[PDB]
RNA sequence: GUAUGUCUAAAGUUAUGCUCUUAUUUACUAACAA
């Protein structure tokens, strides 16, 4: 079959549904057409006959096209576990039992059931067929549309509002810009950056800012529904899952730079008396130990080598698995082998890192998605990384030694 | 007598063997072509050729797979024909011929009386027959 | 929809008895015209007059070219539409066509408004008809 | 059959033990190819040949040319070739797979025709990957063994040879057009000689044609005989024809190889050929012998 | 390029399958559709272009400009009489736009038909205009 | 009159465009409020620090 | 190129439109009768 | 040769990162960076950040921008981030400043040409295809126009072949009328003028056959 | 200035262009039939393509006038630049 | 390799600064080989 014919040619569950029903009976009917046309003994058809009833999902896929046959065929294991064990109480096993009673009966009764259904189905078939299929189609909401038909229909409500508002009357045209200001100021809400566009009439930003709000408040509640719903361990889209995990990511960077914010806008939330007491209690600490402090580390090492290495394994440690590396990745090993090939130069590097260095490169985050509970993922520029590897190395032996 | 060139109504020109039946080169989309004639190229380099859009070309025919043209003929409104001798002559689908300087592209523009299809006297230097419809053949 | 018009055939064409029998199927058919379902109506004009007559178009059509529904002629005057249509070019006028789309979706549009086309027009009020009438005469002699 | 089917599930599996009971032919036992035994000789190489042209999207559109299955006798120098008309491509796609069906296909055909003493008994692949299927159609009669190569003899640069690939070029139709690959010298020397000659010529063309074409071409003098497919040489100007042709795929090698200049003699000879591979153990054996 | 008879027709066609085509995914567009009916115009087949009008009208009357053009496309063939219905028409849907009214008043200034003029204007006045339909009266 | 909309997001046609109508904001400045409270932090750590020193 | 909705499928057309006379799932008659108030 | 991104900033390369932000914006770090044979998307990003974005500053500091800057190192210890965001300037620069106060072309030509050719290509393969295919379609239409008229001239009269309609239902708008919805009827008579306007049409009618 | 003010302004400028330089009914078809000058309407329909044809020409050299890449951006640049 | 999309599949509708020669790059593409 040509891909097109393919297509063409599935056959849904109403024809192959009735396809099985006649192969159903077409069995039965030869099998009793053999048994008349002097074939078979009457005992064999008996036997022919309950063959097939209780195995008319060995003979015919009918559970294929309509599932809910898996009862009736259940149904028929069961009546056939039931007879036989009735059947050959004194007698021994073998298939020569007939008695195709009670499946006969399961299976007129599942005829009952479908008769209604292979109406309608088969009626709207041969319909199609016929008259064409409607073209006043119109698709309901589903999970997999919701979002699109939400966000065309809140587009559309924003737009009749700012084209009340608007006293010219403007064009569609005009309206573009209106909505595409809308879908910017969105994504800006999203980032938590202010969308403070200059040129705007107050009332217009007003408006974007309550709709934006209706849909954020749609957005966050319905990412909480859904990490409960998680939780709990429900059916849930693998990609539902990730957008939700994407949302809630998002969610909780807004919710962090607002802290930061608020931090800043009014102090930090230690009290400097507080502190005070903290540094007198440290203080006292130390003192109480003779506690000398880790110095910053010169070339006297004889550990120095042997600290480098430690930190190098430690980072080789992710990247052994993993043969397929990022950019990222890939510059970090590259560093990496530089150091085993350089070492006192790395070391003196990094020392020169440690005097000078104090404004780094971003870090980039993402989520790891313990169902439960999502963990943040800080992953620090390579050379950096290097650094702070070898800082925290030397700091552990020195603490630990000290 | 060998390669052998034949352009078609979907704007693709081929370089063939005499007998191969392989091509050499399908040359490229975009353009038109109609009328398919050889300069009398001194080296023999060039495979010239009408367009529907009005602009007659030019083709490195040795080798077969060059096709990069020099310098395009444009300025007659083509439904016809066009052929070489120095110059380049050929004739618009509106009014009339248009003779061109084949190293520049630009020279008189003779009138006809329409048709066109042109043609030069080669055991003579400077002759030209103009093949207009309806028994209105010209000659220079 | 509802059965709110009826058909519309013509005496003619329909013969010559006090009481026929003829049936509706409702939804019948597609037209001849315009592509379009409607009630197809049919009847033998007699008994054992073997030949059904079947309404072929549909009722807005026929109301619309203003003719019988089984002969495609004028209700009034029993005659080919074209041939009224230049008729009714002839006198009084100099231009009177009823053009049909030949398209098939445009067809179904011009069946579907209500609004006569040309020579149905003069003939659907019967004050016009005989007005037309005189003129022609007229020009006769 | 079975044994086939038994080697193909063992494929599906990943566990087929590289076990065989005839040895492969490596530059040792190139000697006993022949051993006044009716053979046959197979390459697919040039079955899909493609014109490559632009299209208007811009991306290249492969169209099938006309090919050929060489089909060899090194005993007679009988060159069987059935010339591909394109119009064999033209029923199907997935054409590089199909190229060795029809390959095998058409061999299979040839070797029904033959009769039960002109059915050649070992049949030599050029190709390893075209042995697959050959197996496969070979399934009509057990008696022609098969015998995969180790050693990569070039003719795929055998149909750059001109009249070859002319008559290639010049066929019409599902045709095939037999030739005597080597005819003079037959009648001068014993058929493995000529094979000689012709394996260094087929070798130079498959390093560079034009080379190959001007050493052929080098005296214009000379004349290609209607019949044969090369020039007519006297035996001393041939010798020395061979030679050339020999520092032209020492060149070759220098160029690529890097490393034409300490061969040992042995190793020399399969670089000729260019057949006996580094990690080939037949070549181990060899050595290890001598 | 366009010489014979038939190949026009082709060309109509073509250009109307296109128009057309546009037309069907942005019903409002009134753009392509006044360009669409100047080609009408253009083609010499008024019927037509009048058809594009009056669909274009029924897809959105409030768009004004459209009105204008198809008002002046009626005039540049002299077929006033098809002007002056559409203009009256048109005051009738959207009598308390002020550019219609403007628009009747000069067509009837050049046609001289200043008793007309006069009637309409009296009938502009008395459904309480602005100001300005008074001062320019 | 509102201003032709343009993103820092996404452009459909690909129209290139000034760089100061691309990236804004330029609202960094505020630096006042923040620092109440950080002085007397900072400043007592200093004293604190002091006092343990001497 | 993929653009944002502005003039919805208006059920003019549909209204317009011939019958199907399909069976749909939900159309079959459910809850036949209706609740009343006590008024 | 593939390798590992990184090196410096050639005044070339940055203009070209600038271009790209100003088509792409500040938020496509992948595109910009692809622009860039040299250099990554987090390089990029970050030099735009950093160096290259004009709503920074690189003015000199005034004394009480001095005092501001250094009180705040004395009361916010090297968190140089949020003392640039202070200062409202970028941190570098300021540590630069802070610790003042204290004491070949084939190659760059090459991503130029695809660099400017990327910019003034700014539609999906979707849109070149459909151009190329409306322009192939324009020249085979012309090409049908050749074979047609060339016949007429050598006098066999072909009909031009219709579009091979793709449904049912598709229309031929030169058949017949679009969907003539007429003209409101009629107040003022109209005759004469359908007259005179059936004669204009009729007249081009004759004059295109003619022409 | 409304679409008020502007179409009355243009009303009055067609005026002084204007100052450069019957009704008969039959009620049973309802048809008004104004007989008025032929030559009046002529030359409203030349004027009118007249001041049609000016405005195109007006568009014609502001288009021919001259931080972008397609003549579409320059133009929507110079719709940011305008503001 | 595909979805997919075009194409063909035969009967005649009655009108009178450049050209050139080459070698090299880079890019893209390629069910073509490795
Ligand atoms: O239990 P099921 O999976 O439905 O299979 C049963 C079952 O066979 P198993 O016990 O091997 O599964 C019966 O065996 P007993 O339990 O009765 O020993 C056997 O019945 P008979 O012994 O009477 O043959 C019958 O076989 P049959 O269908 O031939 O009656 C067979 O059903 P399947 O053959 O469908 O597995
Ligand atoms: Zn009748
Ligand atoms: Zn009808």
């Amino acid at each position: 079959l040509t891909t097109k014919e393919r297509k063409k040619s599935r056959l849904g569950n109403s024809f192959h549904l009735m396809r099985e029903l006649l192969k159903m009976m077409k069995l039965i009917v030869d099998t009793h057409v053999q048994f008349r046309l002097g074939n078979v003994d009457a005992f064999q058809l008996a036997d022919g006959i309950h063959y097939i009833l209780n195995h008319i999902g060995q003979l015919t896929g009918i559970y294929r096209y309509k599932y809910k046959v898996m009862h009736q065929i259940r149904a028929c294991k069961d009546l056939k576990h039931i007879i036989y064990y009735k059947f050959n109480k004194n007698l021994g096993k073998g298939p020569g039992c007939g008695f195709w009673q009670p499946a006969w009966r399961v299976w007129l009764n599942f005829l009952r059931g479908t008769i209604p259904l292979l109406e309608r189905y088969i009626g709207n078939l041969i319909t199609r067929q016929f008259e064409g299929r409607s073209n006043e189609i119109v698709k309901t909401t589903t999970k997999q549309r919701l979002d699109a038909y939400y966000d065309l229909e809140l587009r559309n409500s924003v737009m009749d509002d700012i084209l009340e508002m608007m006293p010219e009357s403007i064009r569609q045209k005009k309206a573009r810009t209106i909505l595409q200001h809308l879908s910017e100021a969105w994504r800006c809400w999203k980032a938590n950056i202010p969308w403070d566009v200059p040129g705007m009439p107050a009332p217009i930003k007003k408006i974007i800012e309550r709709y934006i709000k209706s849909k954020a408040d749609a957005w966050v509640s319905a990412a909480h529904y859904n990490r409960e719903r998680i939780k709990r361990g429900a059916h849930v889209e693998k990609t539902m899952v990730k957008k939700n995990l994407g949302r809630l990511t998002r969610l909780w960077i807004k919710n962090e730079q607002e802290r930061q914010r608020q931090i800043q806008k009014n102090g930090p939330e230690i009290t400097p008396e507080e502190a005070t007491t903290i540094f007198s209690v440290m203080v006292e600490w130390l003192e109480s130990r003779s506690f000398s402090p880790i110095p910053f580390p010169p070339l006297t090492y004889k550990n120095d080598t042997k600290i480098l290495v430690l930190a190098l394994e430690d980072l080789k440690d992710v990247y052994a698995s993993k043969v397929r590396l990022n950019a990222s990745e890939r510059e970090e090993l590259a560093l990496i082998e530089e150091a085993y090939d350089n070492p006192h130069d790395t070391l003196n590097r990094i020392k020169k890192y440690l005097l000078t260095q104090r404004v780094f490169k971003p870090v980039d985050i993402t989520m790891m998605e313990n169902y439960q509970n999502i963990s943040p993922v800080y992953s620090v520029d390579p050379l950096e990384k290097i650094t702070d590897a070898y800082l925290d190395q030397y700091l552990w032996y020195e603490a630990d030694q000290r | 007598g060998s390669k052998f060139i034949s352009s078609s109504e979907d704007k693709t020109v081929r370089i063939w063997e005499n007998q191969i039946n392989v091509p050499i080169k399908q040359i490229s989309d975009t353009a038109q072509h109609s009328m398919p004639f050889l300069n009398v190229h001194p080296s023999q380099n060039y495979f010239c050729a009408q367009s529907m859009d009005n602009r007659i070309y030019s083709f490195s025919l040795k080798p077969k797979y060059k096709r990069h043209p020099k310098k395009i003929f444009k300025g007659h409104s083509s439904a016809g024909y066009g052929i070489s001798l120095r110059y380049i002559c050929s004739g618009d689908s509106k009014s009339r011929l248009f003779t061109w300087d084949w190293n520049t592209s630009r020279l008189l523009n003779n009138i006809k009386i329409p048709i066109t299809q042109v043609d030069w006297h080669p055991q003579e230097t400077s002759k030209v027959i103009c093949s207009g419809a309806a028994g209105k053949i010209y000659v220079c | 929809e509802i059965n709110e018009p009826p058909p519309n055939i013509c005496e003619q064409c329909l013969g010559d008895e006090a009481n026929i029998r003829m049936t509706k199927i409702p939804q019948g058919s597609e037209c001849k015209i315009c592509t379009l379902p409607f009630t197809l109506y049919h009847f033998k004009t007699s008994k054992r007059s073997n030949n059904i007559i079947k309404t072929l178009i549909c009722v807005r059509c026929a109301t619309q070219r203003n003719i019988c529904q089984c002969c495609m002629l004028d209700s009034r005057w029993h005659i080919p539409i074209q041939l009224r249509d230049h008729l009714i070019s002839l006198v009084n006028e100099e231009n009177v066509m009823t053009e049909e789309a030949k398209n098939d979706m445009m067809k179904r549009f011009l069946s579907l408004k209500n609004v006569k086309l040309g020579g149905a027009q003069i003939t659907s009020d019967p004050s016009e008809a005989d007005n037309i009438v005189d003129k022609l005469k007229n020009i006769l002699l | 059959a079975l044994y086939v089917l038994r080697e193909r599930i063992r494929k599906g599996l990943q566990i087929y033990q590289s076990s065989v009971q005839e040895p492969f032919l490596n530059s040792s036992n190139y000697a006993e190819l022949f051993n006044n035994d009716i053979k046959l000789f197979v390459d697919d190489t040039n079955v899909y040949r493609v014109t490559v042209h632009k299209t208007f999207e811009g991306n290249v559109a492969t169209k099938a040319i006309n090919g050929c299955i060489f089909t060899l006798n090194p005993k007679t120098g009988h060159l069987f070739l059935k010339i591909i008309h394109t119009s064999v491509w033209a029923g199907q796609k997935r054409l590089s797979q199909l190229a060795k069906w029809k390959t095998a296909e058409e061999v299979s055909a040839l070797v029904r025709s033959l009769p039960k003493e002109e059915q050649p008994k070992q049949i030599i692949v050029t190709r390893k990957a075209m042995l697959d299927p050959l197996e496969v159609h070979m399934l009509d009669f057990p008696n022609i063994a098969i015998r995969p190569t180790e050693l990569r003899l070039p003719f795929s640069a055998a149909m750059s040879i001109d009249k070859l690939s002319d008559v290639v070029m010049k066929a019409t139709e599902p045709q095939m057009v037999l030739f005597n690959i080597y005819d003079d010298w037959l009648d001068r020397i014993s058929s493995y000689t000529a094979f000689s000659r012709l394996t260094l010529l087929l070798r130079a063309l498959k390093t560079n044609e034009e080379s190959a074409k001007m050493i052929l071409l080098s005296d214009p003098t000379i004349t290609i005989k209607s019949y044969h497919l090369w020039p007519s040489f006297t035996d001393e100007q041939w010798i020395t024809i061979e030679s050339q042709m020999r520092d032209l795929i020492l060149t070759e090698y220098g160029r690529k190889y890097n490393v034409n200049i300490s061969a040992l003699t042995q190793t020399e000879i399969k670089d000729i050929i260019l057949g006996q591979n580094i990690k080939a153990p037949s070549v181990k054996r060899q050595k290890m012998a001598e | 390029d366009i010489l014979d008879l038939e190949e026009l027709r082709e060309y109509q066609r073509r250009k109307r399958t296109e128009y057309e085509g546009y037309l069907k995914r942005n019903r409002l567009d009134m753009g392509q559709w006044i360009r669409y009916a100047q080609f009408e115009i253009e083609q010499h087949d008024m019927r037509r272009a009048r058809s594009i009008f009056e669909r274009a009208l029924l897809v959105d009357s409030s768009f004004i400009p459209l009105w204008i053009r198809y008002i002046d496309a009626e005039l540049k063939v002299k077929c006033i009489n098809h002007a002056r219905n559409l203009m009256n028409r048109a005051i009738s849907t959207l009598p308390r736009v002020d550019k219609l009214w403007y628009k009747y008043l000069i067509v009837e200034e050049s046609l001289n038909n200043v008793e007309i003029v006069r009637s309409l204007y009296t009938k502009w006045c008395s459904l309480e205009p602005g100001v300005n339909a008074w001062n320019s009266f | 009159k509102i201003p032709a909309a343009v993103s820092n997001w996404k452009n459909p046609n690909g129209y290139t465009v000034a760089l100061e109508r691309r990236v804004g904001k330029a609202l960094d400045n505020e630096n006042n409020t923040i620092n109440d409270g950080f002085m007397k932090l900072s400043e007592a750590l200093e004293n604190a620090d002091k006092k343990a020193r001497q | 190129s993929h653009r944002p909705q502005l003039e919805a499928r208006s059920g003019a057309k549909a209204a317009a439109y011939t019958p199907t006379g399909i069976e749909h799932a939900r159309l079959l008659p459910g809850h036949t009768t209706l609740k009343y108030r006590k008024f | 040769p593939i390798y590992v991104k990184g090196g410096v900033w050639t005044n070339v390369e940055d203009q070209i990162l600038k271009a790209a932000v100003q088509k792409y914006g500040t938020h496509q770090w992948s595109k910009v960076a692809s622009l860039l044979q040299k250099k990554t998307a987090r390089q990029s990003e970050l030099r735009w950040n950093e160096y290259l974005n004009p709503k920074l500053n690189f003015t000199e500091f005034s004394k009480e921008e001095d005092a501001q800057l250094l009180d705040l190192a004395r009361e916010l210890p090297n968190q140089w981030r949020t003392i640039a965001d202070m200062m409202a300037r970028p941190a570098q620069v300021c540590v630069e400043r802070y610790n003042r106060l204290l004491e070949l072309e084939d190659e760059e030509k090459e991503m130029l040409a695809e660099a400017r050719a990327r910019l003034l290509n700014t539609q999906g393969k979707k849109a070149t295809r459909k151009i190329r295919e409306r322009m192939l379609e324009e020249s085979k239409r012309i090409a049908e126009l050749q074979k047609r008229r060339e016949l007429k001239q050598a006098g066999i009269n072909v009909a031009i072949k219709k579009p091979k309609k793709k449904y049912g239902t598709d229309i031929d708008y030169n058949e017949d009328i679009v969907y003539e919805q007429a003209p409101m009827p009629g107040i003022y008579d109209t005759s004469t003028e359908d007259r005179q306007i059936k004669k204009k049409f009729e007249q081009f009618e004759r004059k295109v056959n003619r022409k | 200035i409304s679409y008020d003010q502007l179409a009355k302004l243009s009303y009055e400028k067609t005026l002084r262009n204007l100052a450069t330089q019957k009704v008969q009914k039959d009620t049973k078809t309802g048809k008004i039939t104004i007989a008025d000058d032929d030559k009046l309407v002529n030359k409203l329909a030349v004027s009118l393509q007249s001041e049609s044809k000016k405005r195109y020409e007006a568009r014609k050299r502001q288009m021919q006038n001259a931080s972008f890449i397609n003549d579409k951006n320059k133009q929507f640049n110079e719709k940011l630049s305008r503001e």
